[PDB]
C-alpha cells in the first residue's frame, strides 16, 4: 500500500508470463530461515512471507538484485528480466 | 554472446562485460568464483523529486544551471 | 548634564554615559584617563545594499523572515 | 570622487556654521607627520592633504572618530556636530 504508491510512479513494461524472481526451495523459507531478510531488505516490497507460502510480486521488482545477495541460503533464482521488460527508468 | 531472443547469437572476437553490479554475466564467464556477498555492496534507494526550476535555485544558493550537491549524513 | 541647547542644564540624581565608542563624555567625567590608541578599536565600514526581497531568499538558502549570518574571511 | 557618490546616499544636516573637525596646528601637519595616516584612514574622504594646507571637508563627516585616534599626535581638535546634525543614518 505505502511503497505502491512510490511504484505506480516508475514505469514498467511487465512479463508476467515470465516470472524473473523464482524461489527455489519453498521450505528454506519456513523454518530454516528466521528473520527473513528478502522481506525486510526488499526496496520495492516484492516479498511478503504469508502462511501460504511467501508471495512473490515480481511485477515491481526494481532489479536491484538485494534479494538474491541478502538471502542467505542461495534459495532466490534471481534474473534479471528479459530485454525490454521490467523497470524503464525515465530520467533515472 | 547469446541474448534472449530467438534468432539471436552474435559473434565476435572479445566480449566486453560491462554489465554493473549483480554479476550473473560474469560467473558465466569463469570469473566471480563466488557471489557477491552482502558486504561487498551497499542498498541505494533513490528518489527524483520534481522541484519546479526555481525553489532548486533557493535551497541550494545557485542559479542558471549551476548546480549544487548535498552530501547527508 | 549640560546641553549645546541654549537654555540646556538638566538637573539630575545620577548620570549614564551609555554614549557608545568614542569616549569624549567619559574623559570629562574623569574616567577614561586617556583617549582610545589606535589597538583598542577597529575601523568597521559598512554598507545597506538593496537586494529585493527574493534575491535574498536565494543567495541565503532561507525563506519568509527567517534569516542567515555570513562571517568572511 | 569616488566615495562622494556613496556619501550621497546618506543623509545629512550640515552645520556649515559650525566645523567639528578642527586641526590644532596645521604645521604638525606639514613638517611633523610623515604618511598622514588621517587622509589614508579616513572612511569619507574628509582630509586632503594639499599644499595649501589640509582640507578638511567635514560635511561627510561619518561621525566615526577614527581620525581623532589614528592621528599620532593630537592635533584634530575632534567634536561630534551638535544634536540634529551631522550623518542621520537611516536604517544604520
Ligand atoms: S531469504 Fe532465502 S530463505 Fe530467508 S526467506 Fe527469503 S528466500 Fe526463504
Ligand atoms: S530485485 Fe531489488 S526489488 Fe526486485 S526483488 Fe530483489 S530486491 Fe526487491
Ligand atoms: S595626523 Fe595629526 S598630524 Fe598627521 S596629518 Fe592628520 S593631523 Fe596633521
Ligand atoms: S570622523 Fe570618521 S569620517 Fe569624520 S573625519 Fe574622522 S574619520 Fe573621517
Amino acid at each position: 500500500m505505502r511503497i505502491e504508491d512510490k511504484l505506480y510512479l516508475n514505469r514498467y513494461r511487465t512479463d508476467e508470463e515470465n516470472p524473473h524472481l523464482k524461489i527455489k526451495d519453498e521450505s528454506i523459507c519456513a523454518e530454516k530461515c528466521s528473520d527473513r531478510p528478502c522481506v525486510s531488505c526488499c526496496p520495492a516490497d516484492v516479498y511478503e512471507w504469508t502462511e501460504s507460502g511467501m508471495e512473490v510480486k515480481f511485477e515491481g521488482c526494481l532489479e536491484c538484485g538485494t534479494c538474491r545477495i541478502v538471502c542467505p541460503f542461495g534459495n532466490i533464482e534471481w534474473n534479471y528480466p528479459r530485454g525490454n521488460y521490467g523497470v524503464l527508468y525515465k530520467f533515472g | 554472446v547469446v541474448t534472449s531472443r530467438p534468432k539471436g547469437e552474435i559473434h565476435s572476437k572479445a566480449v566486453v562485460i560491462a554489465e554493473g553490479v549483480n554479476p550473473i554475466l560474469t560467473m558465466k564467464a569463469g570469473l566471480r568464483k563466488e557471489d557477491l556477498k552482502p558486504h561487498m555492496v551497499a542498498v541505494a534507494v533513490k528518489e527524483v523529486i520534481s522541484v519546479p526550476e526555481d525553489v532548486v535555485n533557493r535551497v541550494f544558493g545557485v542559479e542558471g544551471n549551476d548546480g549544487a550537491t548535498i552530501e547527508l549524513l
